[PDB]
């Protein structure tokens, strides 16, 4: 189990770690988060008490370095940094643990939620969507726009998700116009899976990461990407049976984890109704359809 | 965006544009089978592609053979339309290709958009106008060439005859839409109006009779009377 220490908490802030969150008061004696489960990526995220504008945070994997959080009063946010001196870091953490100045990552033993939300997400792929190669961790916030968004303005601060566009030459073989527009299997299996993602694990990893950035930061370009990747599978007549079964699981845990009071904005009525009721895979998402109908019957 | 009353004079500016109407592409007669079920029998159809400024109508005849062994024909009809329009554009010299294509029904948008991906600079637009182009098959010479076709065929017609020698495109289009609206609302009366006078003939190379300017005014008046009449007969006013 690993630790992200905090130098201090000089401004009042709600801190998130994965699906957990807690309130820290201005200059409260808080020095970080311990007992963080090894084996998964994580995200530690922030919303200032004073300006709920800009949720921001950092994706990281404790196996890739020792990371801490330090408030920057000039740029006005909590910044993640890597400590290269290993013995310095251990001694800092040990002192904060001895003084019980750290919150414990509060995982219930029965609880596989975070695994199920990040099963296919890998730090190496995150770092290719969020390009900032001098750091082992990746910053994301509410306002960052995606490559596709910028095509329709700062490139270095973009989310480089794979562009999906159903009315594009990439998606539509010359001479197969109707066939490929009404059944997207070509685009799913040959262009995206075989060509771009190489395998369905990488496809699912980007889909999960998009969802997580949508949920945790309200990042609108990410929500667009999550729905696009779902629709591309649902609108393909020919999908590997194992991909469909796993998609149902992935979506099931995403819908389960979404805050109930955010469903109005984070969920696209057209995509879900089409996916669950009109598409080729309308009968292939039993768990997801059951939870959607019992938890958000209004949307449908 | 959408073409409507507010921007109606854009049709007659100097940017090339085509109206595309798919109403008459897939035509059927519905009938009873020996077993008392219901079956359709397709008949030949046409795509109505009109340049509104010049009157040039590219009438692509759709021969019933194109439907053989196909399913979901109403949906195929839209993609077929889009394929044939895209082929037409590609066949035109660059300086003759349209800058905009306006579809009379919104369900042509995605099919045409997808077939014209190769032409990103051609705008595909809907319209809020309820244009009467379905009535093109009430024009006897167009109906006849559609029904006689034994194979796919493109027939080339000027739908304004020689009217542009004497009137503007705006007036020519307004006459045409009034004639077609009349034929659509009461084809029998409309045709009686156009032919009542045996002395006014249709030239071999034309579609409509050779009316003088004065006679066109009488004709136009009679067609408006018809459209109000039927509007009363239909609504009891
Ligand atoms: C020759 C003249 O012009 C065209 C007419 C329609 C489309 C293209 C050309 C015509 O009325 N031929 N019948």
């Amino acid at each position: 189990m690993n630790t992200v220490p905090f130098t201090s908490a000089p401004i009042e802030v709600t801190i998130g770690i994965d699906q957990y969150s807690f309130n820290v008061k201005e200059n409260q004696p808080f020095h970080g988060i311990k007992d963080i489960p090894i084996g998964h990526v994580h995200v530690i995220h922030f919303q200032h008490a004073d300006n709920s504008s800009m949720r921001y945070g950092y994706w990281f994997d404790c196996r890739m370095g020792n990371f801490y959080i330090q408030y920057d009063p000039k740029d006005g946010l909590y910044k993640m940094m890597e400590e290269r001196d290993g013995a310095k870091f251990e001694n800092i953490v040990h002192n904060f643990k001895e003084r019980q100045m750290m919150v414990s990552y509060p995982k219930i033993d029965e609880d596989d939620t975070w695994y199920n939300l990040t099963e296919f997400v890998q730090m190496d792929k995150i770092r290719k969507i969020v390009r900032k190669d001098e750091n082992q961790f990746s910053y994301v916030d509410s306002s960052m726009t995606t490559v596709q968004e910028n095509e329709l303005s700062d490139p270095a601060h973009s989310l480089n998700y794979t562009v999906i566009n159903f009315k594009s030459r990439e998606a539509i073989r010359p001479g197969h116009e109707m066939e490929d527009f009404l059944d997207k299997s070509y685009y799913l299996n040959t262009v995206m899976l075989q060509g771009i993602f190489k395998n369905s694990s990488n496809y699912f990893g980007e889909l999960q990461f998009a969802f997580l950035n949508a949920m945790f930061f309200g990042n609108y370009g990410s929500s667009l990407q999550w729905h696009a990747m779902i629709e591309l599978i649902c609108s393909s007549a020919t999908v590997p049976k194992h991909m469909l079964d796993k998609l149902d699981e992935i979506l099931y845990y995403q819908i389960k984890t979404l805050p109930e009071q955010y469903s109005d904005i984070l969920l696209n009525e057209r995509v879900w109704n089409i996916c669950l009721y009109s598409s080729f895979q309308k009968n292939s998402l039993h768990n997801t359809e059951k939870i959607m109908e019992n938890k958000y019957p209004e949307l449908l | 965006g959408a073409m409507n009353s507010s921007n109606y004079a854009e049709l007659f500016n100097n940017d090339i544009k085509l109206f595309v109407d798919d109403t008459n592409v897939y035509r059927v007669t519905v009938h009873k089978t020996f077993e008392g079920n219901v079956a359709t029998k397709a008949i030949n159809g046409c795509i109505f592609t009109l340049n509104p400024k010049t009157g040039h109508l590219f009438l692509k005849i759709i021969h019933t053979s194109v439907w053989a062994g196909q399913k979901r024909l109403s949906q195929l009809a839209k993609w077929k339309t889009a394929e044939e329009v895209s082929a037409l554009v590609r066949s035109l010299p660059k300086e003759e290709q349209p800058k905009q294509i306006i579809v009379t029904r919104k369900a042509m948008l995605d099919p045409l958009e997808v077939h014209m991906l190769d032409f990103p600079n051609i705008a595909i637009r809907p319209t809020e106008l309820r244009l009467p182009f379905s009535a093109a098959m009430s024009i006897d010479k167009l109906s006849d060439v559609v029904m006689k076709a034994t194979e796919p065929q493109m027939v080339l017609f000027n739908i304004y005859d020689d009217w542009l020698d004497r009137i503007s495109s705006y007036t020519a289009f307004s006459r045409l839409t009034l004639l077609l609206r009349a034929l659509k609302t009461n084809e029998e009366s409309a045709k009686m109006i156009l032919l009542s006078d045996p002395t006014i003939t249709i030239k071999s190379y034309h579609l409509w009779p050779s009316f003088t300017d004065e006679q066109w005014i009488t004709i136009e008046s009679q067609m408006r009377d018809l459209i109000l009449t039927e509007y009363g007969r239909k609504y009891n006013v």
